[PDB]
This record gives structure tokens, C-alpha cells and sequence, in this order.
């Protein structure tokens, strides 16, 4: 309780969450057409921070990024900026 | 049973799921030969040489390919056991024998991939498997053996 002599409860479960080697943030976005989205990425290769010189980003695994977009906001994260966005096209099952 | 209509069947079983791989727009784009970190289970190039090493190959496939729900990967991964019967019968028109190839032990690590990122297991699984059977249907007329 915020307000006076509270007691403290019991501790919750304990959680437990182990993270997976590269992070994306955001995981996911959410957009309309004509919108401006950026994603940002660190890579952990043998449990070491990448420089962000070397990180090259990829799209659907098809075809590497122009360089042009990318933006060294950071030594350990790199980032990517698109513009004008055009509607996704579907594969498959997939929206995305 | 004629040696070769089994021979040129087995042809075109391989030619078959090649095309199948083929129709599907998404596999096109990708890498064959190209590896990918965490998907080194998948039997990818990698000089398949043998008839033992391509049933067990197309074996590991099957079994990838069976827990990935998707229509066509079903039928992809039936025709992978058609294969590997076809093998078995050249190998028994050769006099070999051939055990029946179980599938990977190691299952228990496909399951992260599948949950984690399906696109990538299934993309790369396409990709490798298309690989493999071109090889395989190049060697087809090299005298394979046992």
C-alpha cells in the first residue's frame, strides 16, 4: 500500500525470460500507406557487440537494402529509414 | 518391374518437387546454395553422392516438411517418401539393401525454429531441398551407387 504502513506482499512467481541472439525494436509495426517507419538492430555474434559498420539489413531474405538508407545512430546499433511506404504485398499467408 | 521406367520415374519424381519448389514465388527469390545460421540440420548442398545419403536426406526433409502447416509442403513431403521408395526399388533392382531411413533424431531443436520464425524454416527448407534433388537428378545417370 502506497499510503502509510503498509505491508509488503509476498513475492511473485519468479519469471524467467532468456533472450535470443539479434534484436529488432520495434518487432513489429503497424502502418498505413504513405507513412514513414524506421527499425533499429544489434547483432551478438560469440557473445560480442557487432560494430554497426558491418550490420547489413536484408528485406524477406530477397535482397540487401540500399546503403543509402542506412543510419549509424550508434557505434553497437545500426538503423534503417524508409520513406513513402507502398502497401505490402501479400505471399502466401502472409501480409507482411 | 521394368528397371527402366523406374529409372526415368524416379526422374521425374525429382523433376517434380523441383517444380513445385518452382511455383512457389516465394522460394524463387531466395538462395539455394546460400547458408543460413540455425537451419544447418536441413540437409542443404552438400555432395549428396549416394542412395543411402539421399534417403536419409529426403528422409530429414519429409519430417521437416510434415510439421510445417501449408498444403503444398504436405504433398512435397509425400513425395519425398515416393522418392525414397523409388530409391529403394533401384536399389533393389541393384541388388542393394537399403534400410528404411528414420529421420533426424534431433527433432527436439526444430521445434524452436518452427515457433520462433516459420518463414525462415520453410523458405530455406524449399530452397535447399530444390538443391538437393538437382544434384540428385544430375548424378541419377552417373551410375549411383550403394
Amino acid at each position: 500500500r502506497l499510503d502509510g504502513p503498509g505491508i509488503w506482499s509476498d513475492w511473485s512467481t519468479p519469471r524467467v525470460f532468456t533472450t535470443q541472439d539479434v534484436i529488432y525494436f520495434p518487432p513489429k509495426i503497424l502502418t498505413s500507406v504513405g507513412s514513414n517507419v524506421s527499425f533499429h538492430c544489434i547483432y551478438k555474434k560469440e557473445n560480442k557487440i557487432v560494430p554497426s559498420k558491418e550490420i547489413v539489413w536484408w528485406m524477406n531474405l530477397a535482397e540487401k537494402i540500399p546503403q543509402s538508407q542506412y543510419d549509424v545512430v550508434s557505434d553497437h546499433v545500426s538503423k534503417v529509414t524508409f520513406f513513402n511506404l507502398n502497401e505490402t504485398k501479400p505471399r502466401g499467408k502472409f501480409t507482411y | 518391374v521394368p528397371i527402366q521406367k523406374v529409372q526415368d520415374d524416379t526422374k521425374t519424381l525429382i523433376k517434380t518437387i523441383v517444380t513445385r519448389i518452382n511455383d512457389i514465388s516465394h522460394t524463387q527469390s531466395v538462395s539455394s546454395k546460400q547458408k543460413v545460421t540455425g537451419l544447418d540440420f536441413i540437409p542443404g548442398l552438400h555432395p549428396i553422392l549416394t542412395l543411402s545419403k539421399m534417403d536419409q536426406t529426403l528422409a530429414v526433409y519429409q519430417q521437416i516438411l510434415t510439421s510445417m502447416p501449408s498444403r503444398n509442403v504436405i504433398q512435397i513431403s509425400n513425395d519425398l517418401e515416393n522418392l525414397r521408395d523409388l530409391l529403394h526399388v533401384l536399389a533393389f533392382s541393384k541388388s542393394c539393401h537399403l534400410p528404411w531411413a528414420s529421420g533426424l533424431e534431433t527433432l527436439d531443436s526444430l521445434g524452436g525454429v518452427l515457433e520462433a520464425s516459420g518463414y525462415s524454416t520453410e523458405v530455406v527448407a524449399l530452397s535447399r531441398l530444390q538443391g538437393s534433388l538437382q544434384d540428385m537428378l544430375w548424378q541419377l545417370d552417373l551410375s549411383p551407387g550403394c
